[PDB]
């Protein structure tokens, strides 16, 4: 389709008081790539963090629309801002444009500010949101995505088993995606730190 | 392609030791009801019964064909009969090389029989997809007298003949309600060891009285 | 999806179905698609997955300032009446195809909202993609002034043979239970499928990870 | 189509750009410039449809310009990529939309020397090298096997006669004669223009 | 799909990648696309994957044929125009395929390219498939024919390696084969990410 | 879908059938193609549902300003009008069709087809998709000034045949007799419907 | 007009081990949103060694299975001996071609036990091209299949460890929980399983239960 | 058509046609031919010149292609089917392979044709 | 077009129209659509003239020969049958659609519907575009065992019916009482066609 | 597109084309001989869609050396044109339809030198020069303004670099390198090839 133009992938898997999130580097255009420098996966602020895949024209589009309305509301109100409240933002963000819509599937992850709460989600063209206590996956790849998370994920992980989950999750999965590839991007979001890791990916 | 008077859902279940099928008497031009009495089951040898849905100028084209393959066979004595796998089988080829010329035979049928103590209830379609399946129904049927089978067959797999019938009655009685192209008159025709009996004209006796309901 | 509703003696009960599904893949296999209108009044979204959403979100805004404007408890004619001039606005655009159900003061009503604006009451009624499966159950064990404890069984049998019949229905049942002192929810009220165990864990060691930029950011 | 190509060496950004400018069967403008100056270390490079490619890109020189005379200070080649992105994304879904195809190459006094690629649905990227049009496919594999990070300038331009010399073999398209162009802490300076006398 | 082939003092170098994919997933990994024919000629594979699978195996029947018959050991030159004269008479009816022979015959290093639509064209360098121009960018960046042997190698994979690494239809391992008087002998099957951090470093 | 009414001395008489028909399927199956527009007025929905039941109810708005500032019961005609013009200005958007029939203190009975944006007033009139094959049985069967009872058995009789032979109509009568003492609303059960050639 | 394949949904799984080679199938066949039966295997035996799959348009899965079936009798009767597993593949492989201006709409993975003894999967399109490899998908599901292989069986995207080959022990629960995971987020699969495993002793066919929604 | 057994076995085993037919050759005009080193000579002789003839249209020794000739001796008018049949395959085996036709290559193809016309039907 | 056959017990009558309209005008006025298959046999003509004129001729080709080599009188399930072979093999080609009617030394009179290539034998038949006007009339005027006197007035007063609505029907009924004693034919002109509502 | 053209002197045919083998955005073979030689003085020159030049102009060739194996004498470039067009005529209305350019070239004893121009739809002139493909906008009319009947060798090939030379200019594909040949009574000859490195 349209979303199939620049490819793409980004993963969230939820762990017990951490999260994590993943997407590759690869940017290019059909078959022809480009450059390994691009960036799914954009800084909400501490410990909340938002991925975007689909076609890369709105991935930088819709990423500087919150980033907009998220500076906007964090001065407004006197606290940080919710993940919760995040995914309505997205949701409405998305559905004003119903009838002309975005083309990309918006992937939040991060830690309710208020001591460990973990939280996820996933959304559609139209937005519409989409709570999952496991893991979420959104690309053109999304099916291989499917069957890896499936199989590895498991009710509590401490985060050192975030990361070797949704590392192999990733590199195996996108292996098999043509569009997809050319290293991937890791953050784990712990309540202490976070840690951020490019792994070596086959280059192809 | 052509719209040429196309026939309706054909509900059929196998119960404990024979086959029942039931088809609406209504042939149906376009969204007219125009032949209001027809007979859309065909009585296929002793054992075997056939009923068909779509086109009804292709179902007798098959009632004629079918009809000189059971002929004859009969004229050889040799003591074989075509078994409703048989028949079955012939027609996934019939719908098959039909589909392959591109000039199809635009149908849905439904062969039912009891041999050897085996009762068979089988489907074929247009485009050659054919199995078997303990409950069947066609076009509408099975969106709508197929969860009311599947559902007392999860619950029941072991039915007798006067709980088909009944249940048979209460199905017909849905698509009467449910289903736009359906009419009230229909065919019970039930295939045992006895051999193929096809009842009369029959209806069903309905409850409208939920119009006072909507009402206040 | 199968979304489908019942009226009995003292009340209404509005059920439905879990599972999402995009394309052909299961998105979410848990999800709620009966909402909150007013206190006793709820419904049931099928359609276009936002779109049954948003759309009952303007309506349960609106009858909240309705009933905060007058004081009054919510009449389910007139959720109907919000519903059918929204969608008939967007003339059919919006694929949200909707069960409006409660108990009000005039007794227990249950209409149906279709995604162009056509509604009809009546005592039962099924919607979305299964919805021809649910109604033929409907259809056969119906029959008016029924009781409570009798209702219960008819609608989960209604939906069961929606879910376990259809490609597009999926997970446990929701079941909203209104009566006179009414907003009752029982939520996964059936699992048809019971199992769903998974052992052969591949959970594997740390320390195969050909990783190269770590870094590690202080909070 | 046109073609474009540019180098980031440590200290310089070596870009180059054929100067052909063709319609239908025949070359209309054999010396046409397709190197935009943006402002006095930035540049720009831009093709695609023969009317979107001189409209939009002197819309961004206007900017550019107007926005060192307002603060006194030229934009940043961050910020001059970011800036053509955003009007180029917006034109999008309206009902004028541009076809284009961009490089930003552009020199700084702290960020250093930066190249920016963009296609026509505005989508930024910074990459050491780029190159846009069929030209593209037949180069960025040789940049690919001859490109370092330390790479110095005599060997940048001796690295971008390989390069451009393999458009008269396979390349289908004439393209005679390449412009150059190298960027430095003293600003922009023309090179000895690529020319094969045909 | 990237294919390439170049002839030299010492003879014939093929190489091509190991991908097939269909739309953006990809169906297989190491699927070999060069075709072996007779022990001295040997086939490449490019556009659709079971049309040229079909017809070099034809091709490989008619060379046994003519072998059988003549006796004469088919030259490179007529094994081009068998496969060109099958293809010509189902022009139309939407076969899709490339393809390169390559072989030495009496005359020399014969290198051909047999398309589709029957256009059959020697020369020195050849390559096919949808990474073909990435190809062409380092074969021509100074190859010649007083390149040795293992010179040539270098270029054949550095080639490749650079050729799939730009493509995203392209990639897997690369598949080497030599060519000689006597018939082809496979060099290598490599991984591309590996050589990729080798001539990265 | 199938509607019907027809005119006597003291009233009309508005039959119509049930069943709203989706394509091949039956979305409900008993529904009220009645929707009273005012006391003694009374319109037979026809066509695409939502598009009718807007058009019902922006008439059934606009008219009953028209009832309270004259502070008098509207006529048919007015009734027959609004209905109009709200369905020859959307005429392109909205497929609807409708039948507005009633009772007046002026003229009495009165019928009046709105299909399609025209206006005429019948002494009977049919509507619908179910309306064609009962093309015969009103020509013959009908005669001028029938009593109440033979209206309604003349009704009955004729969208019984229509449900018959129509696949998008069926289900049960519905028979409203307005008169100036009120409104009578029947309901003709299956059980009540009148028997014609089987076969 | 006249449409004519439709998909009918389905999903195929094989693996080669060193001494076996597992072909298994869910039964699930549905057109559109609606099942028909919940009973129809997909796994088609041709010979003792040899199983086929076929996933696709089901009157195509029947028609050419005893298409095939007809040729191995036509094979057996003029050769006096049954095909082996890569005769089976290069005749299916002309077989498909032949319709080359009229395909058959179905993906095929033949597998079983070769001369050698060892597991030989063939993986086939519509037009007839085939390849060998340890472990193929197809149908619906194929896309969730592949990446779990891919980890299990090929120890990729892993730095420095040990490449042991799958064992049926292991084979076994591979294959049942990437369908227990693949019939949960897939539609087109579940309400059962087969598993139709080839060793040099014989098939053996086992059946696993799965999601009936 | 006229489909008919012409050439049949006999019960000596003798094929009586094919050796009428060679019955033909054995009153020809006489035709020799020897091979020399880089040399290769054809010779014929001719009783039927009453020197009213036109020696150029009456000559036997014609050329398949421009690397092989041939020569003659029997029936003169099923020679003209023979030679116009074998000069096409000489082009269609350049059409088909590149190179010229080999000596060998054209002689088959010659006996091919007396063959398939001694088992065909009615020949 | 037309056309209508009624079953008694001595024979049958076979009612048509008469008009012949390509689009909207009218290409013939007066035209016969009985066209005799045989003596006792008569087959009313529908849809497409120039598809029903062939079928009508090849099926009284067809039956020559069959009543040559019987030297007898053919049934009318024979008639049936050789228009049903011809329709259906076709079916894509032409669009024509037929009625046989007629009388045997057997059976007696029977009539049967042959449209798009499938056979029914029934009491009354009606078919063309103008026959979906009225399944009313015949649904309740109908009664079994009726006078042919009787029937002669109920095939009239249906046509009658159908030719006023329908705008590709019209002109003068033809009536063709088949019996044992021969065939009557009968020609009911403008002036004789049974008066119904007008307005 | 592929370039032809071809020039007719008094005792002379000199004929030239573009070398270049072009697919997608790529040039394959840059020594592609478009020139096949159907006799001794008769040559022909065919472009078009890439497998239909090759195909049909083979069948020609052997058609043509057939004849004079035939008959002995090979055919004159008069009945070698209105050859060649019947069989591309009659190919058109069948289901396999030719795409192809011809230029018949060729020198004859009596006749002395000729020059045919082909359309795809099989319609044969004969013209004193005639070129194909998009260059044939940018040449003939260079040809039209220096061509004269009495145009001698030296000067033709002269007048041939000033026509080629100009599609380095404008001309937007590549062609590098050209073939030039001449006929004349002592039949083929090989001119130096016209190169632009």
């Amino acid at each position: 389709s349209i979303m199939s133009y620049n490819g793409g992938a980004v993963m969230a898997m939820k762990g017990k008081n951490c999260v994590a999130i993943a997407a590759d580097r690869r940017f290019g255009i059909q078959a022809q790539m480009v450059t390994t420098d691009f960036q799914k996966i954009f800084p909400m602020g501490d410990r909340l963090y938002i991925g975007l895949a689909g076609l890369a024209t709105d991935v930088q589009t819709v990423a500087q629309r919150l980033k907009f309305r998220l500076n906007l509301y964090e001065l407004k109100e006197g606290r940080q801002i919710k993940p919760y409240t995040l995914m309505s933002m997205v949701a409405n963000l998305l559905y004003e444009k119903r009838f002309g819509p975005y083309y990309t599937e918006p992937v939040i992850a991060g830690l309710d500010p208020k001591t460990f709460k973990p939280f996820i989600c996933s959304l559609d063209l139209i937005g519409c949101p989409m709570v999952t206590d496991d893991f979420v996956v959104s690309g053109t790849c999304t099916e291989q995505m499917y069957g890896m998370c499936e199989s590895l994920w498991e009710p509590n992980m401490d985060p050192e088993h975030l990361f070797e989950t949704i590392s192999q999750a990733m590199l195996n999965a996108v292996d098999r995606d043509a569009v997809s590839g050319m290293g991937v991007i890791v953050h784990i979001i712990e309540k202490d730190k976070i840690t951020t890791r490019t792994l070596k990916a086959r280059m192809d | 392609q052509n719209p040429m008077v196309t026939g309706t859902s054909v509900l059929g279940l196998k119960f404990e030791g024979g086959v029942v099928i039931a088809a609406d008497m209504l042939g149906s031009y376009g969204s007219l009801a125009r032949f209001r009495n027809i007979s859309r089951i065909m009585r296929v040898n002793n054992s075997t019964m056939l009923g068909a849905s779509g086109d009804y100028a292709d179902f007798q084209y098959l009632k004629q064909v079918l009809g000189q393959m059971v002929i004859d066979e009969e004229l050889l004595g040799d003591g074989h009969s075509y078994s409703p796998k048989a028949i079955h089988s012939w027609l996934t080829r019939a719908m098959y090389s039909r589909r392959s010329k591109m000039n199809p035979l635009w149908n849905t049928m439904v062969i039912g029989g009891y041999a050897d103590g085996e009762s068979f209830l089988g489907y074929v379609d247009m485009l050659g997809v054919a199995y078997e399946a303990p409950s069947l129904a066609t076009g509408y049927g099975a969106y709508l007298a197929q969860p009311l089978l599947r559902e007392v067959l999860e619950k029941q797999p072991v039915l007798s003949q006067t709980e088909a019938r009944e249940l048979v009655e209460r199905c017909m009685r849905v698509l009467y309600y449910r289903d736009a192209r359906s009419y009230n008159r229909f065919q019970i025709a039930t295939v045992t060891e006895k051999g193929v009996e096809i009842e009369g004209p029959l209806s069903a006796e309905t409850n409208w009285d939920i119009a006072h309901m909507i009402s206040g | 999806t199968t979304i489908a509703g019942l009226v009995f003696q003292d009340g209404v009960i509005l059920g439905a179905d879990t599972r999402a599904t995009n394309d052909s893949v299961v998105a979410d296999k848990i999800c709620e698609k009966i909402h909150f209108i007013a206190p006793k009044i709820y419904c049931c979204g099928a359609g276009v997955a936002a779109d049954a959403e948003m759309t009952t979100r303007m309506a349960a805004s609106n009858m909240e300032l309705h009933a905060l404007s007058t004081g009054r408890e919510c009449r389910v004619a007139t959720v109907t009446r919000m519903l059918r001039q929204t969608l008939f606005r967007y003339q059919g655009y919006v694929g949200a195809s909707l069960i409006v159900g409660g108990v009000d003061f005039t007794g227990p009503q249950l209409y149906s909202v279709h995604p162009h604006g056509s509604y009809s009451r009546l005592p039962f009624t099924a919607l979305g993609s299964g919805q021809d499966a649910a109604i033929a159950v409907l259809e056969d064990r119906f029959q008016p002034n029924m009781t409570l404890e009798a209702a219960q069984e008819l609608l989960v049998e209604a939906i069961t043979a929606g879910i376990l019949g259809d490609l597009g229905s999926g997970g446990n049942v929701d079941a909203c239970v209104i009566t006179a002192a009414g907003a009752k929810m029982l939520r996964a009220l059936s699992s048809p499928t019971k199992p769903i165990e998974r052992s052969s864990q591949y959970r594997f060691a740390p320390g195969t990870t050909p990783v190269l930029s770590q870094t590690v950011v202080p909070l | 189509m046109e073609y474009l190509i540019g180098i980031q060496g440590p200290d310089y950004v070596l870009v180059a750009s054929d100067r052909v400018a063709a319609s239908n069967i025949v070359q209309m403008k054999d010396d046409h410039d397709k190197m935009f100056k943006m402002s006095e270390k930035i540049l720009l490079l831009c093709v695609g449809e023969a009317g979107d490619t001189v409209q939009f890109a002197e819309y961004i020189q206007k900017n550019v310009q107007l926005y060192k005379m307002r603060n006194g200070y030229e934009l940043s080649p961050t910020a001059a990529a970011n800036f053509t992105r955003r009007n180029l994304a917006d034109y999008l879904r309206s009902r004028t939309p541009y076809h284009v195809n961009l490089l930003l190459a552009g020199y700084d006094e702290h960020e250093g020397p930066a190249l920016y690629y963009m296609d026509y649905l505005a989508a930024l990227a910074k990459a050491p090298f780029a190159a846009h049009g069929y030209g593209a496919f037949l180069t960025l594999s040789i940049l690919d096997r001859y490109y370092t990070p330390t790479i110095s300038r005599e060997k940048a331009v001796e690295l971008l006669r390989k390069c451009l010399e393999e458009l008269q073999k396979r390349f289908i398209l004439n393209l005679p004669t390449f412009s150059v162009r190298i960027i430095d802490r003293n600003g922009i300076h023309d090179l000895d223009n690529i020319s094969f006398p045909k | 799909t990237t294919t390439l082939a170049f002839k030299f003092q010492h003879g014939v170098i093929v190489a091509v990648d190991s991908r097939a994919s269909a739309g953006n997933y990809i169906a297989t990994l190491k699927v070999n696309k060069v075709i072996e024919i007779n022990p001295y000629l040997l086939g490449t594979m490019s556009g659709c994957a079971a049309d040229c699978l079909y017809w070099e195996r034809l091709l490989a029947k008619e060379c046994r044929l003519y072998y059988l018959r003549n006796g004469e050991r088919i030259s490179v030159s007529a094994a081009s125009k068998l496969l060109s004269n099958m293809m010509c008479q189902y022009r139309g009816m939407g076969l899709s395929m490339g393809s390169m022979i390559c072989g030495w015959d009496k005359k020399g290093p014969g290198l051909y390219y047999v398309d589709e639509n029957g256009t059959r064209l020697s020369g020195n360098m050849f390559s096919t498939g949808s990474g073909n121009s990435h190809a062409y960018g380092v074969m021509d960046s100074g190859y010649r024919p007083d390149l040795s042997i293992e010179e040539a190698y270098d270029l054949g994979r550095r080639a490749i390696v650079h050729a799939t690494h730009r493509d995203s239809y392209s990639g897997g391992v690369v598949n080497m084969y030599h060519m000689k008087e006597d018939g082809w002998v496979k060099v290598e099957s490599t991984d591309v990410s590996d050589l990729m951090h080798q001539y990265r470093e | 879908t199938t509607i019907m009414a027809v005119e006597f001395d003291g009233g009309v008489v508005v039959g119509s059938d049930s069943r709203v028909s989706a394509g091949e399927a039956v979305v409900n199956r008993v529904f009220d193609k009645l929707s009273p527009l005012h006391q003694h007025i009374y319109c037979a929905l026809s066509g695409s549902a939502a598009d009718a039941q807007a058009i019902a109810d922006m008439a059934a708005y606009q008219l009953e300003l028209h009832g309270m500032e004259l502070e008098e019961p509207p006529l048919v005609l007015a009734a027959a009008n609004v209905v109009r013009n709200i369905t020859y200005k959307y005429r392109e958007d909205l497929s609807a069709h409708l039948m507005v029939a009633g009772w007046d203190q002026r003229e009495g009975g009165q019928v009046y087809g709105t299909m399609s944006g025209m206006l005429i007033r019948q002494p009977f009139a049919i509507g619908g998709s179910g309306s064609t094959y009962i093309y015969g049985y009103v020509d013959a069967a009908y005669k001028p000034g029938m009593s109440p009872e033979e209206c309604r058995r003349f009704t009955t009789n004729a969208i019984a045949l229509a449900m018959k032979r129509d696949g998008s109509s069926g289900g049960v009568i519905y028979l409203a007799t307005i008169t100036g003492a009120g409104v009578d609303h029947r309901v003709i059960l299956g059980d009540e419907l009148p028997r014609f050639y089987d076969e | 007009r006249f449409s004519p394949y439709a998909f009918n949904g389905g999903t195929v799984l094989a693996i080669a081990g060193e001494d076996f080679s597992i072909v298994a199938s869910d039964t699930r066949l549905s057109e559109g949103f609606s099942i028909h039966t919940r009973d129809s295997p997909k796994c088609y035996k041709l010979t003792d060694k040899t199983v086929i799959g076929c996933s696709g348009f089901h009157g195509d899965c029947l028609t050419l299975t005893k298409i095939i079936e007809a040729r191995l009798k036509m094979y057996k009767h003029s050769n006096n001996k049954a095909m082996t597993t890569g005769a089976i593949a290069a005749m299916l492989s002309t077989i498909l071609y032949s319709r080359r201006f009229f395909p058959y709409y179905v993906y095929n993975i033949i597998g079983g036990l070769d001369e050698e003894g060892k597991g030989a999967v063939y993986s086939f399109d519509p037009v007839g091209s085939y390849q060998r490899d340890s472990f193929k998908a197809g149908g619906s599901a194929s896309a969730m299949l592949q990446p779990l292989l891919d980890n299990q069986v090929g120890f990729k995207n892993m730095q420095n460890v040990e490449h042991v080959p799958l064992s049926l022990d292991r084979a076994m629960r591979l294959v049942k929980d990437v369908f227990i995971s693949a019939a949960e987020r897939d539609v087109y699969t579940g309400d059962a399983l087969k598993v139709c495993i080839v060793t040099k002793e014989g098939i053996r066919g086992e059946t696993v239960p799965l999601r009936k929604d | 058509s006229y489909d008919r057994a012409i050439t049949v076995f006999s019960p000596d085993g003798h094929l009586f046609q094919v050796e009428y037919a060679q019955e033909a050759v054995k009153k020809g005009s006489t035709a020799v031919g020897v091979r020399g080193k880089d040399i290769v000579v054809l010779g014929v002789e001719k009783k039927s010149v009453a020197k009213l003839q036109d020696e150029r249209t009456v000559r036997k020794i014609c050329a398949l292609d421009d690397n092989v000739c041939m020569a003659f001796a029997g029936l003169t008018a099923d020679a003209r089917i023979v030679i116009n049949r074998a000069r096409v395959e000489c082009q269609s085996h350049r059409l088909t392979v590149e190179d010229p036709v080999t000596v060998e290559y054209i002689t088959r193809y010659i006996a091919s044709l007396k063959q398939r016309y001694t088992q065909s039907n009615g020949r």
